[PDB]
């Protein structure tokens, strides 16, 4: 039988012991601008959540780029999203409220072959 | 103004803007592969790998000359700390692939 730190009736305690909470990967790859479907990236900061770095990623393009590097239209850039978990701090007033949240994030885009469809 | 060390959330994890075939569709294919972890929330966490070293061209064939990659993307998971405890976590940071684009070797001028 092993001891548990004590946790408020109806709480989650949560132990934020990550440094560096903005620090990115995408930051320093450029796979961004040499993918066949290249993206960009919104930076927004928002202080009352964590991370307080806000970042999306969107499909620069319709179609994909070829070896001369031109736009085949025949394929598609496609966004793909991760799941991520945020915390959001709320003040009604000087008081101040903490909650989980769960976000979805655009993290780039990829090149795929089309879905067809055919009217009869 | 910074977060502190430590906070009390609510038991109500609040979901936004949250809810395919792309891993074989794609010109950088990659396989998913199952992490559970029972201390872990969420539990099960599907990683990707790309599939080869090369892209799909064309003719549907591996060009060596172009390269699948992976999306890295850094998140927040639950760890239930200390691990026998149900309502103590460590918010922890996990690097994870989320999925392969494809790349020319250098940015093209
Ligand atoms: C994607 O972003 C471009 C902006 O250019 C980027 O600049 C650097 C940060 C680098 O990442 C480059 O490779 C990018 O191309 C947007 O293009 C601009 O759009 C404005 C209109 O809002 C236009 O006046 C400018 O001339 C454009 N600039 C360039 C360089 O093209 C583009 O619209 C963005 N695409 C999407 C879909 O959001």
């Amino acid at each position: 039988p092993e001891s548990c730190p004590p946790v408020p009736g109806g709480s989650m305690k949560l132990d934020i012991g990550i440094i560096n909470e903005n620090q990115r990967v995408s930051m320093s790859r450029n796979i961004e601008s040499r993918s066949t479907s290249p993206w960009n990236y919104t930076v927004t900061w928002d202080p009352n959540r964590y991370p307080s770095e806000v970042v999306q990623a969107q499909c620069r393009n319709l179609g994909c780029i070829n070896a001369q590097g031109k736009e085949d239209i025949s394929m598609n850039s496609v966004p793909i999203q991760q799941e991520t978990l945020v915390v959001r701090r709320k003040h009604q007033g000087c008081s101040v409220s903490f909650q989980l949240e769960k976000v979805l994030v655009t993290v780039g885009c990829t090149c795929v072959t089309p879905v067809i469809h055919h009217v009869q | 103004k910074n977060f502190p060390r430590t906070v009390m959330v609510n038991l109500n994890i609040h979901n936004r803007n949250t809810n395919s075939d792309y891993y074989n569709r794609s010109t950088s294919p990659w396989n998913l592969h199952r992490n559970e972890d029972p201390e872990r929330y969420p539990s099960v966490i599907w990683e990707a790998k790309c599939r080869h070293l090369g892209c799909i061209n064309a003719d549907g064939n591996v060009d060596y000359h172009m390269n699948s990659v992976p999306i890295q993307q850094e998140i927040l998971v639950l760890r239930r700390e200390p691990p026998h405890c149900p309502n103590s976590f460590r918010l922890e940071k996990i690097l994870v692939s989320v999925g392969c684009t494809c790349v020319t070797p250098i940015v093209h001028h």
